[PDB]
RNA sequence: AACUAUUCCAAAAGUUAAACAACUAACUUAACAUGGACUAGCAAUUUCGGUUGGGGUGACC
RNA sequence: CUCGCACACGCUUACAUCAGUAACUAAUAAUAUACUGAUAAUUAACAACCAAUAAACCAAAACAACACUAAAACGUUUAUUAA
RNA sequence: ACGAGCUACCCAUGAGCAGUUUAAAAGAACCAACUCAUCUAUGUGGCAAAAUAGUGAGAAGACUUGUAGGUAGAGGUGAAAA
RNA sequence: ACCAAAGCUAGCUCAACAUACUAAACAAAUACAAAAAUACACCAAAAUAAAAUAAAACAUUCACCUAACAUUAAAGUAUAGGAGAUAGAAAUUUUUAUCCUGACGCUAUAGAGAUAGUACCGUAAGGGAAAGAUGAAAGAAUAAAAUAAAAGUAAAAAAAAGCAAA
C-alpha cells in the first residue's frame, strides 16, 4: 500500500525526535535493500549541518558558540556536541578533542592573513593554511556539510587556486570548490571507532543488521584485485 | 512524426462499409521518419531591418529554427501569406515615390 | 430472446430520448458527422484504380486508417492530429522473423504560442507537425480556427477555438481596452471565420459538457400552485365579468 | 436528487443536513456518483436478464389461458 | 482441407493444387515432370526429354485432387487460342 | 467461518466498536471529557390538556362512515384563498404583485416551520 | 523483444567567424526526452531425430 | 483425581425458569448445559466513545544512590481560543 | 480477479522470563513457567489429514508472545531447505 | 408382508411480435468496520488482448474469438500465405406492405442451477444442492379409496461333489 516518512518534522530541536525504522522496504513495501532491520529502538538527534548560521538576520557578523556536551549517538558513527550561543542551541558533530564546558567559533571572513586554526573552529576554505586537517565540507556555498562526517575521518586542504579550493576526500579523492565554503577544522570524533570488536552476531543484529544470504554465488569477472589509476578531479566550480 | 505501412494487405468493403481488420493487420513496417527528412527552410516579410538578413520590407528564406524562435516572437517579420504580401506590394509602390 | 434494436444503435436512440432531444440542433449536427481525419502516419494513395503489378490488371483500392492512441496528456497540448502507434513489427522486416510489440511515440516539446484574438502566451506541449501546421495555416490563431475538430484532436485545441470563436461574435472589447485602432485591425484579417453567438458557445464541447450546460439553462424552481390557481381564478372571474 | 451510483444504477438520493457546505466536506465528497466505463456492460447484463424474466413470465400466462379453454371449453 | 468455411459455410479449395495440375473436362489431370528444370548439365538427353513431358495422372492421385478441388474447376471451360481444348473430349472409349 | 449474513451490531465487534441502535444524539463531548447535553436538542413533547374534552379512541357503530375525498391542493385553495380573493377582485382591490394577505409566502427562511427543507420533525 | 544501464548518429535548443589561400564549415549540451543503431546486463520463445534382441555407450541411417 | 476464578479476542442466546421428551441432539442409557416448546433475561461507577495551535525542556528504564551500551515506550507547565 | 486471520520477513505497539549460582542480565552454568522437537514405543479411517506417553534441547536472548499494519504469483519472502 | 411403487402439476425451452431497454420497493438508515442524523476538503486515471490449439514438431502463420449492415449471386473466384496449414475480397447484382403465433419442445435424474443463487462449502474471489404428489370436500383421520410387480429382506438356515446350469 502507502506508508508516510517520518522524516516530517518542520522545527529545529535539539530534543531527541521518535522515529520509525523501516527494513530496507521503500513506500510500496517491498524489499529494495536487503539485510536491515529491527536494531534497538532508536531516537534521532537533529544535526544543524550548516556550521555558520547567524542567529538572526540583523546581525550577520562571525559569532562565537559554548560547547555545553557531548553525547554519544546512535545514529551516525560520529560523537556529537551540544552547543548554545545567544538564545539557540544546536547539535554539531564533534571535533576530535571537544570536550565540555568549551569554546568554538564560527566565522564567514576570509582575510588576507589566514587563521591559527583550532579544532571547534569553522571557516571559509580560502581562510585557512594550506595543509590543514578538514571535516564536515560544504560543496556549493551555503548548502550545507555533506562531505567527511564519519567518525574519526579528515580530509585535507591541498591547494588554493583562482579564488578556489582543493580538497582531498578520506578516500583519497580530489574535490574543487569555492574558496567561500565552510569547513571545520579538525579530525572527527571517535577515531577508535574501527578498531571496534564486533564479539558475537547477536551484537550486530542490535545494530539492525540481519545476515547474509545462504545460497552459494559463484564469484564473476567482477571479481579480483583491479588496479585502477585513481579518477579525475571532481569540480563544483561552474564555469562561465 | 514516424510514417508507417501495413505488412498484410486488407480485404475492401466498398459501398463505405467499414474495412473488417483482423490482429495480422497490426504489424507495421516502418517507411519514414519524417523527423529524419532533410529539413525545408521558411520564407518570411521582414517588418523591421534584421541585423545579416535584410531590410523593412523584404522577402527572405531561413531556416525554421531562425524563424520560429527569434523573428515571428519579436515581430522582426511576418509570413509570407497573399494577404500579407499585397500589403508590401502596395508600401513597395508608396516607398518608390517619395 | 432477442433485443429488438440492435446494440450498435443504443448509443444514438439514447440521444434521441430525454435531455438531449432539448439540445441545439446545430451542436447534434457537428456531433452527428464524423469527417475522416486527415491522414497522418498512415501516407495515402490517391487512386481509386491501381494497376496490380504482379497481375498486369485495374484493381479497386481503398485506404484505411491506422489506429492511433492518444493518451490524455495529448488532450492538454496540440499535437497536431497525431499521438502513439500501437503496433506490431517484424525484426529485420524480413517476415521469417520474431513478431514483436512496438509502440512508436511522438517526439514532444515545450514551446509558447503567442495568440492574437486572446493577447495571451499559454505554454503548450506541441509537436514538430503542429508547429509545421501553424507555419502552414500562417498564424496561430489561423491554425486553430482553420482546421476542423477531427484534425486537431485536442479538448484543448477545441477550447481555444471557443474562446477566439466567442470573441470574434461578441466583438468583446476587452480584447485591446485603450486602443481601438489594433483592436479592429485584428478583428479584420479573421472576418472569414465569424459565427452567430448562439453556434459560437456550443462549438467546443464534450457531451457532458453540454448536457450539463443545457440542464443549467432549463433551471427553474417548480411554480407554486398558489400562482396557477390565482390565474384560473382570475381567468374565470373575468370572464364571468365580461359575460354581463 | 436523481443520481446514477458506482453500480450504474440509477438510484434516488436523498439529502441530509451538514454544518458545512457540500465541497468542504471529507466524507461526502468521497462518495462517487457516477459510473466508470466497464459497468456498462454489467448494466447491459441488468437489462438482459430482466428482459428474460418478463419474457417468460408472459409466456407462462399465455400457456395458462389456452391449458383453462382445453379443460373449460364453454365458449 | 476446410470443409465448411467459417464466414460461407461452404467447401473451400485447396490452391496449392491449382498451380501444379490441370484439369481436363474428362477428369484426367495433367501434370508436370518432377525435377524437370533441376541440373540439365548432369543429365542424358533422352531423360531431359522424358522430363519435359505432359503426363497423366493415375486414377487414385485424380480423385484425391478433386476431392482438394472445388465445383468451379471442374467446369467447362471454352478459352479463345487454348492449347488444350482439343484434349478435353475422350474418344472411342470402351470400357 | 464466521457469519456473513447476520447483521452488524454493537454486540459483535471488540471493545472499540459502538455503534448505535439508531436513537439521536443529544449532545457533545465537552472539554473534561464528559458529555455535554444541549438542552434544544432534547425533543419537548407538547402535550395538550385531554381532561375538558369529548372525543374517544374508538366511534360508535351505527355512525355514518363518508363519502371519501382526498384533500386536493385545489380543494384548500377554493376553501381559503377563493372566497378572499373574489371579495377583492369584485371590489377592485386585488392586486396581483402581493398576494400575502391572502396566506401566500414568498420565501420560507424566515418563518420558524418551513414546508419545503422541512425543518420539523411532527 | 521489452526493460535497466552504456556508447553513437539524427531530432531539439544554441553559438561563432564573415571563413582561408593565390593574382558554408566547426564546435556546444542542464534536466527531461523522440527516431534509428551499438555493447552488455536482466530476460522472452522454442527444441532434445530414428534404428537398437530394454534403454544408455559404441555403431549405423 | 487435580488446568481453578477473571479479563481480552472470538462466539452469538447455545445461558435462566417452567413444562415435554414416542422419535429427533448425547456416539449408549438414566436425564438434560447441549434435543422440543413456551416464558423470561445482561440495568454503570467498569469499558468504548471521549480538544486543537504556539512555547520552554540535551540528561533512559533497571527498588535508582549512580552507572552500563545496544543509547532506550510512557508529560508537565506557559500562552491563544476551546458550544 | 481473490488470498499474508496459516506460514516467511518486516513496521508500529504491548506483554512475559520464578528460584539457584556468579564481581556480571556474560548470545556463561543448574533448573521451572515458556519455546522447541532429540530418541523410542504407542497410534496408522488414529484422540489427531502429524497426536499420545516417556525422554530430550534452549530457557535475559540472533528469546518467546498478543494486537493492528505491509510485501502477491513473470511475483513475494528466504540465517538456501529450491 | 415390509422396504417400496404409481400419478400431473409446478414451472421451463425455443422462436414470433413489441414498444424501445437497468423490474419491483423506498418512512428512516445506508460507501465509520454499508445500513451509525450532525464539521474545513482534496479528488481522481488511461497502454494492441494473450494462449491453449491447427500446421501431425516448432520458430512466420492458425478462421470464429464481446468492434452494427442484412439477404440472393458474383465465389470459395481475384488475391494472401514457412506460396505450407490455411486464409479470402470487391466492382456488380438480388430482396413487397400489415394481420393470420406458435410448437412431429420438456414434464420433477427431464426442462432453467432454481421450491434458490437459498441451504451448505470456501478467509476470499468463488462453488453450489436436494427436494412435490389423497379426494368435490380432511369445516369427510372408530378415515375412505384403485400397484402390492426393482434390488434388499421376511414368510422358509443348512445336509458329500465342485462357473451351479444342462
Ligand atoms: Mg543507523
Ligand atoms: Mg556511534
Ligand atoms: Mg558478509
Ligand atoms: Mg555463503
Ligand atoms: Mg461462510
Ligand atoms: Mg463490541
Ligand atoms: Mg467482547
Ligand atoms: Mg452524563
Ligand atoms: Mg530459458
Ligand atoms: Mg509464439
Ligand atoms: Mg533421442
Ligand atoms: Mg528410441
Ligand atoms: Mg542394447
Ligand atoms: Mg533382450
Ligand atoms: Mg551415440
Ligand atoms: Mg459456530
Ligand atoms: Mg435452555
Ligand atoms: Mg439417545
Ligand atoms: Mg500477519
Ligand atoms: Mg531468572
Ligand atoms: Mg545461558
Ligand atoms: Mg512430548
Ligand atoms: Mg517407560
Ligand atoms: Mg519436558
Ligand atoms: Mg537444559
Ligand atoms: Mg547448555
Ligand atoms: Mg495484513
Ligand atoms: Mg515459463
Ligand atoms: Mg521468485
Ligand atoms: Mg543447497
Ligand atoms: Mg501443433
Ligand atoms: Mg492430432
Ligand atoms: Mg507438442
Ligand atoms: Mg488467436
Ligand atoms: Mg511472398
Ligand atoms: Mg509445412
Ligand atoms: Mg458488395
Ligand atoms: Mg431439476
Ligand atoms: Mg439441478
Ligand atoms: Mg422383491
Ligand atoms: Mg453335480
Amino acid at each position: 500500500a502507502t506508508s508516510v516518512s517520518w522524516k516530517s518534522r518542520t522545527k529545529y530541536t535539539v530534543m531527541p525526535v521518535k522515529m520509525r525504522k523501516s527494513g530496507g522496504r521503500n513506500h510500496t513495501g517491498q524489499i529494495q535493500v536487503h539485510g536491515i532491520g529491527g536494531g534497538h529502538k532508536q531516537r534521532y538527534r537533529m544535526i544543524d549541518f550548516l556550521r555558520f548560521r547567524p542567529e538572526h538576520e540583523s546581525k550577520p557578523g562571525p559569532f562565537e558558540e559554548k560547547v555545553i556536551a557531548v553525547r554519544y549517538d546512535p545514529c551516525r558513527s560520529a560523537d556529537i556536541a551540544l552547543v548554545a550561543g545567544g538564545n539557540r542551541k544546536r547539535w554539531i558533530i564533534a571535533t576530535e578533542n571537544m570536550k565540555a564546558g568549551d569554546t568554538v567559533l564560527n566565522s564567514d571572513h576570509i582575510g588576507r592573513m589566514a587563521v591559527a586554526a583550532r579544532e571547534g573552529d569553522a571557516h571559509p576554505l580560502g581562510a585557512l593554511p594550506v595543509g590543514t586537517l578538514i571535516n564536515n565540507v560544504e560543496s556549493e556555498p551555503g548548502r550545507g556539510a555533506q562531505y567527511i562526517r564519519a567518525a574519526g575521518t579528515c580530509g585535507v586542504l591541498l591547494r588554493k587556486v583562482n579564488g578556489t579550493a582543493i580538497i582531498q576526500l578520506p578516500s583519497k579523492r580530489q574535490m574543487q570548490v569555492l574558496e567561500t565554503c565552510i569547513a571545520t577544522v579538525g579530525r572527527v570524533s571517535n577515531v577508535d571507532h574501527n578498531k571496534r570488536v564486533i564479539g558475537k552476531a547477536g551484537r550486530n543484529r542490535w545494530l539492525g543488521k540481519r545476515p547474509n544470504s545462504g545460497l552459494w554465488q559463484r564469484k564473476g569477472g567482477w571479481a579480483g584485485r583491479k588496479i585502477r589509476p585513481l579518477p579525475p578531479m571532481k569540480s563544483y566550480v561552474k564555469l562561465p | 512524426t514516424v510514417i508507417v505501412e501495413r505488412w498484410w494487405k486488407v480485404p475492401l468493403a466498398g459501398e463505405g462499409r467499414k474495412p473488417r481488420l483482423h490482429r495480422r493487420h497490426r504489424v507495421y513496417k516502418l517507411v519514414e521518419d519524417t523527423k529524419h527528412r532533410p529539413k525545408d527552410n521558411l520564407e518570411l516579410v521582414l517588418t523591421q531591418s534584421v541585423e545579416e538578413l535584410g531590410v523593412r520590407g523584404d522577402l527572405v528564406s531561413v531556416k525554421k529554427s531562425v524563424g520560429r524562435n527569434r523573428l515571428l516572437p519579436q515581430g522582426l517579420a511576418v509570413y509570407a501569406s497573399p494577404e500579407n504580401k499585397k500589403l508590401f506590394e502596395e508600401e513597395k509602390l508608396l516607398r518608390q515615390e517619395g | 430472446p432477442l433485443h429488438k434494436v440492435p446494440v450498435g444503435l443504443w448509443k444514438q436512440l439514447r440521444l434521441w430520448e430525454g435531455i438531449y432531444s432539448r439540445l441545439p440542433r446545430h451542436y447534434l449536427r457537428s456531433l452527428e458527422e464524423a469527417r475522416t481525419p486527415t491522414p497522418v502516419h498512415y501516407r495515402p494513395h490517391g487512386a481509386k484504380f491501381k494497376i496490380n503489378p504482379k497481375n498486369w490488371q485495374r484493381e479497386r483500392v481503398e485506404d484505411v486508417p491506422i489506429p492511433v492512441h492518444y493518451p490524455p496528456e495529448s488532450q492538454l497540448g496540440l499535437w497536431g492530429g497525431e499521438g502513439w502507434v500501437l503496433g506490431h513489427r517484424y525484426v529485420n522486416n524480413d517476415k521469417l522473423s520474431k513478431r514483436v510489440r512496438k509502440v512508436w511515440k511522438p517526439q514532444l516539446f515545450q514551446r509558447e504560442l503567442y495568440s492574437e484574438i486572446l493577447d495571451k502566451r499559454f505554454t503548450v506541449t506541441v509537436t514538430m507537425r503542429t508547429l509545421d501546421l501553424i507555419d502552414q495555416a500562417c498564424g496561430f490563431d489561423f491554425y486553430i480556427l482553420k482546421t476542423p475538430k477531427e484534425d486537431l484532436c485536442s479538448k484543448f485545441g477545441m477550447d481555444l477555438k471557443r474562446g477566439m470563436l466567442l470573441r470574434l461574435a461578441r466583438q468583446d472589447p476587452q480584447l485591446h481596452p485603450d486602443d481601438p485602432a489594433r483592436r479592429a485591425a485584428i478583428y479584420d484579417r479573421y472576418k472569414a471565420f465569424v459565427i452567430p453567438e448562439a453556434e459560437a458557445e456550443w462549438v467546443g464541447l464534450t457531451l457532458d459538457e453540454a448536457v450539463e450546460k443545457q440542464r443549467l439553462l432549463e433551471e427553474k424552481d417548480p411554480i407554486p400552485l398558489f400562482k396557477i390557481f390565482v390565474e384560473e381564478l382570475l381567468g374565470q372571474l373575468q370572464q364571468q365579468a365580461l359575460s354581463e | 436528487a436523481w443520481r446514477r451510483d458506482i453500480f450504474g444504477r440509477i438510484i434516488w438520493h436523498k439529502f441530509k443536513q451538514w454544518p458545512i457546505p457540500w465541497y468542504l466536506n471529507k466524507k461526502y465528497n468521497r462518495k462517487r456518483f457516477f459510473a466508470m466505463p466497464y459497468v456498462e456492460r454489467f448494466v447491459r447484463m441488468r437489462i438482459e436478464k430482466q428482459a428474460r424474466i418478463k419474457a417468460r413470465k408472459r409466456s407462462l400466462e399465455r400457456k395458462k389461458e389456452k391449458f383453462l379453454q382445453e379443460k373449460f371449453p364453454h365458449l | 482441407v476446410t470443409y465448411f468455411s467459417s464466414r460461407k459455410g461452404k467447401r473451400k479449395t485447396v490452391k496449392a493444387v491449382i498451380y501444379r495440375f490441370l484439369r481436363l473436362h474428362s477428369g484426367l489431370w495433367l501434370r508436370r515432370k518432377a525435377g524437370y528444370k533441376k541440373k540439365l548439365w548432369k543429365k542424358t538427353a533422352a531423360r531431359k526429354r522424358r522430363l519435359r513431358e505432359f503426363v497423366f495422372c493415375n486414377k487414385t492421385q485424380s480423385k484425391l485432387l478433386d476431392k482438394m478441388t472445388t465445383s468451379f474447376w471442374k467446369r467447362r471451360n471454352w478459352y479463345a487460342d487454348d492449347p488444350y481444348q482439343k484434349y478435353q473430349d475422350r474418344t472411342n472409349l470402351k470400357v | 467461518g464466521a457469519d456473513r449474513m447476520s447483521k452488524w451490531t454493537s454486540k459483535r465487534g471488540p471493545r472499540t466498536f459502538c455503534k448505535g441502535r439508531g436513537a439521536k444524539g443529544t449532545g457533545f463531548h465537552g472539554r473534561d471529557g464528559k458529555f455535554v447535553q444541549i438542552k434544544e436538542m432534547i425533543p419537548e413533547l407538547v402535550v395538550p390538556e385531554l381532561a375538558g374534552f369529548k372525543l374517544k379512541p374508538y366511534v360508535n357503530y351505527r355512525a355514518p362512515e363518508g363519502t371519501d375525498t382526498p384533500l386536493t391542493a385545489k380543494q384548500l385553495f377554493l376553501e381559503t384563498a377563493a372566497p378572499a380573493i373574489e371579495k377583492d377582485f369584485k371590489a377592485g382591490t386585488f392586486d396581483p404583485e402581493h398576494l400575502e394577505k391572502y396566506g401566500f409566502e414568498p420565501t420560507q427562511e424566515g418563518k420558524l416551520f418551513q414546508l419545503y427543507p422541512k425543518n420539523f420533525p411532527r
